[PDB]
């Protein structure tokens, strides 16, 4: 019962890092510093909303 | 003699009788009705009688699960 509603490629669509996992780590606490605010906020919609469509953005 | 030494009269036995029979019906409609509500209760278990147990709601969690999705 439903349609499963997905979103298409194109709204999936975004410049990825291309960087590997070392090299994450290396920057890992000026990364969490320095980008606090934007994963905080998508953490938070991640959390509250309990969907991956809802936070693409 | 005998009858005023050792019996009553008509009047006592009749309203004993009555007051008896009054009992017993009351009895007897208080029990098909009891049969009745019993049925029903079964039947739909809308009533405080027949409510098998359930799982406490109080129970469950309420807070962030390390995965947003649950
Ligand atoms: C010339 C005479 C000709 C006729 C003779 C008639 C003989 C009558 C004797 C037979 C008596 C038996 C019939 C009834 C006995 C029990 C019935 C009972 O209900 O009556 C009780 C009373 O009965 C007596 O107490 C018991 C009768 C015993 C007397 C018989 C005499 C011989 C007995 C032998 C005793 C042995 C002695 C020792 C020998 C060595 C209490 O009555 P009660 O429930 O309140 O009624 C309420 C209504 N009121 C308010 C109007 C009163």
């Amino acid at each position: 019962p439903g349609i499963v509603e997905l979103p298409t490629l194109e709204d999936l669509k975004v410049q990825e890092v291309k960087v590997s996992s070392s090299v994450l780590k290396a920057a890992a606490h000026h990364y969490g510093a320095q980008c606090d605010k934007p994963n905080k906020e998508f953490m938070l919609c991640r959390w509250e909303e309990k969907d991956p469509r809802r936070c693409l953005e | 003699w005998i009858a005023r030494t050792f019996y009553d009269g008509p009047e006592k036995n009749y309203e004993k009788t009555m007051a008896i029979l009054q009992i017993e019906a009351e009895k007897a409609e208080l029990r098909l009705k009891e049969l009745e509500v019993r049925r029903l209760m079964r039947a739909r278990g809308d009533g405080p009688w027949y409510q098998y147990p359930t799982i406490d709601k109080a129970l469950i969690d309420h807070s962030p699960k390390t995965t947003p999705d649950n």
